[PDB]
């Protein structure tokens, strides 16, 4: 199928360089122009320009003329985006999208988010939030997971490797003292826990860590 | 031309009341002059199908009750 | 540069209703020879990348339900959703591709209105695992409520506490159209072990009396 | 046109 796979999240210090890839598949890479679009935290989409995939000629929007560079590797059906002399304000997520002759974007990559900061990368501590020894009987039982003291974003949280998607509430992370804290809750029927095992899966790309905390009754 | 001396990104909160009884809520952000002009155009835009509109201002004009005559 | 203006900034409607979004350009998207308006509408949900809905100003992309309809020509365009459902909760952007650079509107947030719902509150004492690190967080979950406005109060042995509290809110739920929020109170293991009763009070419109939840350390 | 990948409808001409 038609896809655009982007590299992972990056954490760069101000003044450094970052280069992210967008690997296309499922179609002939050289037939469609590949564009780039950025989005600063909660701020909306902005067109950065495009790269002709057959001539390899890049075209930049004024606002991105300078530190930004578009490049290819046709043999690998991959498009690249490199930012040099990184500014704190470059923090955002960058998307690559395939553009059609009808002038709109056909497919998009999941976007790559890059954080510009001097704070040190630090792995999250993951604590199991099981109901406190008490209160009986609720029809439904709410479990939780506390992911604290990590940097930078993001962390992806799932329950039972993803099989438990409904009833989940994973909250946006909050920044405090160069350290993040995120939380996630799952509400499941009492007859299923402690009966069946419920496990919180959190991944933190920047530190290359995965923690699978099983929630156990107190 | 956009001010680099003075101000305000206001938010105009609006209630859209239709003849049939349904109520929708909307917001318009920007300078007070801009946002007000927005609500009005939007009202005109919505009046094309829900009828002529009338309004009730308050909070200095930071809150609108737009009613559409319907038909 | 061609400027795209979108309005409202946001909208809130009840399921099944018809909602209308507006987008106006600086200039005229209409090519004389092709007889086309190079205006497209994109839909973006939380954490997801955008997904096109309409292109030449009106032509519905394949796979998109007829519920969505794009109209307009020149500088005035609109997007309409006839039977709004929870799966429409997202930001909608119009983008002009008539003359580079391609420019986007600021977007229009679309949320659903539903019957009020009171928060179902849960409180969790610090995990023993966290205690062995000398840290102590008490988490309180206020899930699936509506409207979205909500206040939380933390009390330690009946006394209100403002320090060490972190709050986080969720985007409108894609299924029930409610909202949730997470509040965490953090202290040192030491502070935590010197007090006994911890409680969080939620204040929602759906009641004049704060929903209260708590636990006492002497009972764990 | 002398070009396959184009950006900007202002340039496109009927197909013909």
């Amino acid at each position: 199928q038609i896809q655009l796979v982007q590299s992972g999240p990056e954490l760069k210090k101000p003044g450094e360089t970052v280069k992210i890839s967008c690997k296309a598949s499922g179609y002939t890479f050289t037939d469609f122009s590949m564009h780039w679009v950025n989005q600063a935290p909660g701020k909306g989409l902005n067109w950065m320009g495009w790269v002709n995939t057959e001539t390899g000629e890049p075209t930049y929007a004024d606002d991105f003329k300078g530190r930004f560079a578009f490049s290819l590797e046709t043999s690998a059906s991959t498009a690249y985006l490199q930012i040099n002399s990184l500014k704190n304000e470059d923090t955002a997520t960058y998307f690559c999208a395939r553009f059609l002759l009808r002038q709109y974007f056909d497919v998009w990559g999941a976007g790559t988010t890059v954080t510009v900061s001097s704070a040190k990368t630090t792995p999250p501590s993951v604590y199991p939030l099981a109901p406190g020894s008490a209160a009986q009987t609720n029809s439904m039982v709410t479990l939780g997971c506390l992911v604290k003291g990590y940097f930078p974003e993001p962390v992806t949280v799932t329950w039972n490797s993803g099989s438990l998607s409904s009833g989940v509430h994973t909250f946006p992370a909050v920044l405090q003292s160069d350290l993040y804290t995120l939380s996630s809750s799952v509400t499941v029927p009492s007859s299923t826990w402690p009966s069946e095992t419920v496990t919180c899966n959190v991944a933190h790309p920047a530190s290359s860590t995965k923690v699978d905390k099983k929630i156990v009754p107190r | 031309k956009t001010p680099e001396e003075p101000k305000e990104e206001v938010t105009i909160k609006v209630n859209l009341i239709f003849a049939d009884g349904k109520i929708q809520t909307a917001e318009f952000k920007g300078t007070f002059e801009e946002a007000t002009a927005e609500a009005y155009r939007y009202a005109d835009l919505l009046a094309k199908v829900n009828g002529e509109w009338t309004a009730d201002l308050e909070d200095g004009g930071n809150c609108m009750n737009i009613k559409f005559a319907g038909k | 540069d061609i400027v795209m203006s979108q309005s409202p900034s946001s909208l809130a409607v009840s399921a099944g209703e018809k909602v209308t979004m507006s987008c106006k350009s600086s200039q005229s998207l209409l090519n004389s020879r092709t007889r086309k308006n190079y205006l497209a509408w994109y839909q973006q949900k939380p954490g997801q990348s955008p997904k096109v809905l309409i292109y030449w100003a009106s032509t519905r992309e394949s796979g998109v339900p007829d519920r969505f309809t794009g109209r307009g020509s020149g500088t005035d365009f609109t997007l309409t959703i006839s039977s709004v459902q929870a799966e429409d909760q997202a930001v909608y952007y119009c983008k002009q591709a008539y003359i580079p650079p391609l420019t986007f509107g600021a977007g229009t947030k679309l949320e659903l209105k539903r019957a009020d719902a009171a928060p179902t509150v849960s409180i969790f004492p610090p995990s023993s695992e966290q205690l062995t690190s000398g840290g102590a967080s008490v988490v309180c979950f206020l899930n699936n409520f509506y409207p979205k406005d909500i206040n939380v109060k933390w009390k330690i042995d009946g006394s209100e506490r403002q320090n060490g509290v972190l709050n986080s809110w969720t985007d409108q739920d894609s299924k029930d159209s409610t909202y949730s929020m997470s509040s965490t109170l953090t202290l040192t293991k030491d502070e935590y072990e010197r007090h006994n009763s911890y409680t969080c009070e939620a204040t929602h419109k759906t009641s004049t009396s704060p929903i209260v939840k708590s636990f006492n350390r002497n009972e764990c | 046109p002398g070009g396959g990948q184009i950006v900007g409808g202002v340039y496109l001409l009927p197909r013909r």
